[PDB]
C-alpha cells in the first residue's frame, strides 16, 4: 500500500539527500591533498627538499619529497567514496528502518 | 521548562573563565614563587597585549600580587551573578511548569 | 503540482542560506593565511638578516628561548602533508599568498556543489513524489 | 556479594583497552625513528638535517641524529613490550573478579 | 513450604539467612566449608602496602603485588581442600580468584553470626590468622554442605559439625504462619 | 518506574561525558609539559648556536640562532611569562605534569560511577 | 519557491555576512588599545620595549610599539567600515524583499 | 582604586574588561602609593580596614613593597593617642602627608617577643 511507496519514495530521497552527505564529506578529504601539491608542485623543487617528521626535520631533495603527495592523494581518493556509500547505503538502509514503525 | 534552564547559561557564564581564574589563582601562586624563584636568573614578563612587555620582578611582584588578588576579583563578580541567576530561576520553575501543565 | 511548489519553496530557500555559509568558509582561510603575510612581511628584511630582531625562540608551549635571531634570508614553508622546503622570504612570500586562495576555494567548492543540490533535490523529489 | 565482582570486571576492562592500541606504532615509532634516520641516511651527508623535539628545529649533524634517532627508535622500540606487559596481566586481572562472579553462580 | 512434620534437625547451622539461592556449590559432602575472615585484603609488599594502581605498568605491577600476597593466602584454603568457601567482609577479589584457580568457590561478604552460624555450621571457627591457614580453622571434620530447595528458597546446610554436634531447628510450615506458631512455642522449649 | 529512569537516565549520560570529556584533554596540556622539557633537554644537550626553525606563522616557519639554552619559559600566573633556568623550567615543566596529572587521573573513577549510576538506572529503566 | 524568499534568504544571508568582518575587528583594534596600555601598565618608558610579531620580539622604545598599535588599528578599522556601508545596502534591499514579499 | 565586586573593579560579562580595567585600577593604587612615598613615610599609621571602607592589598603590596614599614589594622583611638601624645598629625589625604603629620619616632621597631 502506502507503506513501502515512502520506502522507495525515502531511499532514492536519501540517495537524493545523501547527495549532500557524500558533498560535504569527502570534500576537504581531497581539499587537504590538493592545497599541498597545489602549493608544493607550483613552488620550485628544484634545490634540496625537506621530508618534514615532527622530531625530524630530514634532509631530502625533489625527486624523494615530491613523489610521496602524487600517489596516496590518488589512493586516498579512491577509498574515501566506500565509507559515505555505506554510510549512505546504511542511511537508506536505517531510514528505510525508521519510516516502517508509526503507522 | 525553558525557566528551569533560562538563568544557568548567564550563571555558568561569569562562572566560566572565574574557574580559569582559580587555575590562574592557583599559579599566581607559583608566579609569586617563580618570581621569587627568579631573582633575575631568566627573564620575567607580564604578557598583556599581543605586545610582548619586558618586565621586571618588582614590575610584576606587585602585578602577580595584584594578579591574584584580581584572580580573586573575577570570582566575586560571578559571586554577584551566582545568586542573580540560579534564584531568579529557581522561582521561574514552577511558573510555566504547571501553565504547560495545565 | 503542489508537491513541487513546496518541494522548490523549501529547499530552495533553505540551501540559499546554504550557499552563503559555504562561502563563508569560503573566506575561513582567507584572513588566517593572511595574517602569516604581515608575520612574514614585517620580518621580511633585505640589507640585514631577514627578522633580525630580539627574540624569545619558540620551542614548545610552556617555552622560550632568548636569543638575537638573525638567519640568512630564509623561511621553511609548510605546504601540508609532511612536505617542507627551505624558501626565501619571497617564495615564501608568493607561496604564502598561495595557501590564501586554494585555501579560499577549498570549501568554497562546496557551494557551487550546493547551488545546484538546492536545485537537483527537489526535481528528483517531485518526480519521485509522483512515484510516489 | 557481586557488586565488586562487578566493579573490578569495569575498571581492569578499560585499564587494558590501552596497550593495544599504542604497541603498535610504538613499533612504527621505532621503525619509523629508524627511517627517519634511514631518511636521513638517504642523502649521505646534509648539514641541513634537522632533529628535534619542538617546534624548535634544533640544528643538528645527522651523524648524532643517526644515533638521537636510532636512539628515537629505540624509546618507542621498549614501550612496546612494557605495554605488553601491561597488555599481559590485564587481560587476566579483569577476569579475576569475573571468575569470582560466575563461580559463586555456578556455585 | 514444607510443614513442621518433615521439620527436623540437621546437624551444625542450617543456613537460611544469607542463602536464597546457591552461592556455595549445590551439594558438598566432603570437600570443606571454609570460612575465610576479613584479612584476605591484598598486600602490595611483603607484609606491606606500597602506591596502589595508577598507569599502565601499575595496572600489571601492583594490582599484581596485590595477588601474590593473596594468592599466598589462596593457597593455605586450598591446600586443606575447600569446594564451597565462605568468606566474610575483608575479601580480595585476589582472594577469590585463585579459588576460582582451583575452582573452590569463594563466597564473599557475607554477615558475621551467619559465619559464626557457619562457624556452628560445620562448626568450624573463624580464622584468627587467615596468613597462616589450618583445616583445624575452618573446614573441620569431614563436614557438610548443602544448598537444598524446599519450598521456595535454596537453603544451605552445612552439616556433619564438629564443635560437640551442633543443630538448629529446621522450621517448615506450609505458610510461614503455621512455621510461626510452633516456633513461638518452640521458643518455650528452647529456653526451657 | 520505567519512565522517570527515561527522564533520568538523561542527565547520568552527560555526568559520563562530563566526566569523559574532560579527562581526556588534560594528556594534551601535559604534552607540552614534557615538550617544553625536553625541548630544553635537547636545548641544553646541544648547544647555544645552533639553528632552529621556528613557527613564523602558518603555512610557515621561521629560521634562527640559538644564542640562550638557560632562557626558558614557564607559563603560570594569569596572562604571565616568566622565563626561568634551563633545570627551573624543567622543574616546572616537569612539576606542572605532576599536579594536572592529579585533577586529570581523579576524573576516570568518576566516569565510571556515572555509568554505572547510568547503566542502574538503565536496567531499571528496563526493568 | 517565491522568488523574494530566494532573494529574501539571499540578502537576509548577505545581511549578516557583512557585519561579521565589521565585528570581529572592533576588539583588535581595542585590544592594540588594551595593547597600549599593557605596556604602559608597567616598564612604560624604564626599560627596553621589544614588540611581538612571529617569535622575534623587536626591541624598541615605548612609543613605536604604540605607534604600531595604533596603526593597525585605523587600518583594521577601515577594514571594519569597509562592510558597513556594504550592511547599509544589503539590507535596504531586504526590507523590500520583506515589503515585495508580502505585497507579492 | 574604586570598587565593584574587590579592590579590583570588575564590570561583570566577559573577563577582558575586567582585565583592562586593571590598568585603571593597578596604576591607581601604584601611583596612590607611589605618591605615599614621594613624600615619604618611614612607619604608616593604617588604621583597621573596616576603620578604613577598604584597603587594596594590591596598593598595601606595592606599598609596602616600596619599602615604608607600616601598622595596619590599628585603632584609631590608638590613632588619636598617637595623634597627641608623639605628635603624628591626622593624615586622611597625600596632601596631608608632610613630615609634620608624618610623626617623628625616634625609633620604631617590632617585638614579637619578651
Amino acid at each position: 500500500s502506502a507503506e513501502q511507496v515512502i520506502a522507495g519514495f525515502n531511499r532514492l530521497r536519501q540517495e537524493q539527500r545523501g547527495l549532500a552527505s557524500k558533498a560535504a564529506e569527502l570534500e576537504m578529504e581531497l581539499n587537504e591533498h590538493s592545497l599541498v601539491i597545489d602549493t608544493l608542485k607550483e613552488v620550485d623543487e628544484t634545490r634540496k627538499c625537506y621530508r618534514m617528521v615532527g622530531g625530524v626535520l630530514v634532509e631530502r631533495t625533489v625527486k624523494e619529497v615530491l613523489p610521496a603527495l602524487e600517489n596516496n592523494k590518488e589512493q586516498i581518493q579512491k577509498i574515501i567514496e566506500t565509507l559515505t556509500q555505506q554510510l549512505q547505503a546504511k542511511g537508506k538502509e536505517l531510514n528505510e528502518f525508521r519510516e516502517k514503525h508509526n503507522i | 521548562v525553558e525557566k528551569y534552564q533560562q538563568l544557568q547559561k548567564d550563571l555558568s557564564k561569569s562562572m566560566s573563565g572565574r574557574q580559569k581564574l582559580e587555575a590562574q589563582l592557583t599559579e599566581n601562586n607559583i608566579v609569586k614563587e617563580e618570581l621569587a624563584l627568579l631573582d633575575g636568573s631568566n627573564v620575567v614578563f607580564k604578557l598583556l597585549g599581543p605586545v610582548l612587555v619586558k618586565q621586571e620582578l618588582g614590575e610584576a611582584r606587585a602585578t602577580v600580587g595584584k594578579r591574584l588578588d584580581y584572580i580573586t576579583a573575577e570570582i566575586k563578580r560571578y559571586e554577584s551573578q551566582l545568586r542573580d541567576l540560579e534564584r531568579q530561576s529557581e522561582q521561574q520553575r514552577e511558573t510555566l511548569a504547571q501553565l504547560q501543565q495545565e | 503540482v503542489l508537491k513541487k511548489l513546496d518541494e522548490q519553496y523549501q529547499k530552495y530557500k533553505f540551501m540559499e542560506l546554504n550557499l552563503a555559509q559555504k562561502k563563508r568558509r569560503l573566506k575561513g582561510q582567507i584572513p588566517e593565511i593572511k595574517q602569516t603575510l604581515e608575520i612574514l612581511k614585517y620580518m621580511q628584511k633585505k640589507k640585514e638578516s631577514t627578522n633580525s630582531m630580539e627574540t624569545r625562540f619558540l620551542l614548545a608551549d610552556n617555552l622560550y628561548c632568548k636569543a638575537s635571531v638573525p638567519p640568512t634570508d630564509k623561511m621553511c614553508l609548510w605546504l601540508g602533508a609532511n612536505v617542507m622546503l627551505e624558501y626565501d622570504i619571497d617564495e615564501a612570500q608568493a607561496l604564502l599568498e598561495k595557501n590564501l586562495s586554494t585555501a579560499t576555494k577549498n570549501l568554497d567548492s562546496l557551494e557551487e556543489d550546493l547551488d545546484f543540490l538546492r536545485d537537483q533535490f527537489t526535481t528528483t523529489e517531485v518526480n519521485m513524489a509522483r512515484v510516489y | 556479594a557481586f557488586t565488586e565482582l562487578q566493579a573490578k570486571v569495569i575498571d581492569t576492562q578499560q585499564k587494558v583497552k590501552l596497550a593495544d592500541i599504542q604497541i603498535e606504532q610504538l613499533n612504527r615509532t621505532k621503525k619509523h625513528a629508524h627511517l627517519t634516520d634511514t631518511e636521513i641516511m638517504t642523502l649521505v651527508d646534509e648539514t641541513n638535517m634537522y632533529e628535534g623535539v619542538g617546534r624548535m628545529f634544533i640544528l643538528q649533524s645527522k651523524e648524532a641524529i643517526h644515533s638521537q634517532l636510532l636512539e628515537k627508535q629505540k624509546i618507542a622500540e621498549e614501550k612496546i613490550k612494557e605495554l605488553e606487559q601491561k597488555k599481559s596481566y590485564l587481560e587476566r586481572s579483569v577476569k579475576e573478579a569475573e571468575d569470582n562472579i560466575r563461580e559463586m553462580l555456578m556455585a | 513450604g514444607g510443614i513442621i512434620e518433615d521439620s527436623c534437625v540437621l546437624r551444625g547451622v542450617m543456613i537460611n539467612k544469607d542463602v536464597t539461592h546457591p552461592r556455595m556449590r549445590r551439594y558438598i559432602k566432603n570437600p570443606r566449608i571454609v570460612l575465610l575472615d576479613s584479612s584476605l585484603e591484598y598486600k602490595k609488599g611483603e607484609s606491606q602496602t606500597d602506591i596502589e594502581i595508577t598507569r599502565e605498568e601499575d595496572f600489571t605491577r601492583i594490582l599484581q603485588m596485590e595477588e601474590e600476597y593473596i594468592q599466598q593466602l589462596c593457597e593455605d584454603i586450598i591446600q586443606l581442600k575447600p569446594d564451597v568457601v565462605i568468606t566474610e567482609k575483608g575479601i580480595s577479589d585476589l582472594a577469590q580468584h585463585y579459588l576460582m584457580r582451583a575452582n573452590i568457590t569463594a563466597i564473599r561478604r557475607v554477615r558475621k553470626t551467619d559465619n559464626n552460624r557457619i562457624a556452628r555450621a560445620c562448626g568450624a571457627r573463624i580464622v584468627s590468622r587467615p596468613e597462616e591457614l589450618r583445616e583445624d580453622d575452618v573446614g573441620t571434620g569431614a563436614g557438610l554442605l548443602e544448598i537444598k530447595k524446599i519450598g521456595d528458597e535454596y537453603f544451605t546446610f552445612i552439616t556433619d559439625c564438629k564443635d560437640p554436634k551442633a543443630c538448629t531447628i529446621l522450621l517448615r510450615g506450609a505458610s510461614k504462619e503455621i512455621l510461626s506458631e510452633v516456633e513461638r512455642n518452640l521458643q518455650d522449649a528452647m529456653q526451657v | 518506574n520505567l519512565p522517570q529512569l527515561e527522564m533520568l537516565k538523561n542527565q547520568l549520560d552527560q555526568e559520563v561525558e562530563f566526566l569523559s570529556t574532560s579527562i581526556a584533554q588534560l594528556k594534551v596540556v601535559q604534552t607540552k609539559y614534557v615538550e617544553a622539557k625536553d625541548c630544553l633537554n635537547v636545548l641544553n644537550k646541544s648547544n647555544e648556536g645552533k639553528e632552529l626553525l621556528v613557527p613564523l606563522t602558518s603555512s610557515m616557519y621561521v629560521p634562527g640562532k640559538l644564542h640562550d639554552v638557560e632562557h626558558v619559559l614557564i607559563d603560570v600566573g594569569t596572562g604571565y611569562y616568566v622565563e626561568k633556568t634551563a633545570e627551573d623550567a624543567k622543574d616546572f615543566f616537569k612539576r606542572k605534569i605532576d599536579f594536572l596529572t592529579k585533577q586529570m587521573e581523579k576524573i576516570q573513577p568518576a566516569l565510571q560511577e556515572k555509568h554505572a549510576m547510568k547503566q542502574a538506572v538503565m536496567e531499571m529503566m528496563s526493568q | 519557491d517565491q522568488q523574494k524568499i530566494n532573494k529574501f534568504a539571499r540578502n537576509t544571508s548577505r545581511i549578516t555576512e557583512l557585519k561579521e568582518e565589521i565585528e570581529v575587528k572592533k576588539k583588535q583594534l581595542q585590544n592594540l588599545e588594551d595593547a597600549c596600555d599593557d605596556i604602559m601598565l608597567a616598564d612604560d618608558d624604564c626599560l627596553m620595549i621589544p614588540y611581538q610579531i612571529g617569535d622575534v620580539f623587536i626591541s624598541h622604545s615605548q612609543e613605536e610599539t604604540q605607534e604600531m598599535l595604533e596603526e593597525a588599528k585605523k587600518n583594521l578599522q577601515e577594514e571594519i567600515d569597509a562592510l558597513e556601508s556594504r550592511v547599509e545596502s544589503i539590507q535596504r534591499v531586504l526590507a523590500d524583499l520583506k515589503v515585495q514579499l508580502y505585497a507579492k | 582604586a574604586p570598587k565593584t565586586d574587590m579592590d579590583n573593579q570588575i564590570v561583570v560579562s566577559d573577563y577582558a574588561q575586567m582585565d583592562r580595567v586593571l590598568r585603571e585600577e593597578r596604576a591607581y593604587i601604584l601611583n596612590l602609593v607611589k605618591q605615599i612615598k614621594k613624600t615619604g613615610c618611614n612607619v604608616l599609621l593604617i588604621q583597621k580596614s573596616i576603620l578604613r571602607d577598604a584597603l587594596s592589598d594590591l596598593a598595601l603590596h606595592f606599598l609596602n613593597k616600596m619599602k615604608i614599614m607600616v601598622i595596619k589594622d590599628i585603632e584609631r583611638e590608638d590613632i588619636e593617642f598617637i595623634c597627641k601624645t608623639i605628635g603624628t598629625k591626622p593624615v586622611a589625604h597625600i596632601d596631608q602627608f608632610t613630615a609634620d603629620m608624618l610623626g617623628s619616632a625616634e625609633l620604631a621597631e617590632e617585638v614579637n617577643l619578651n
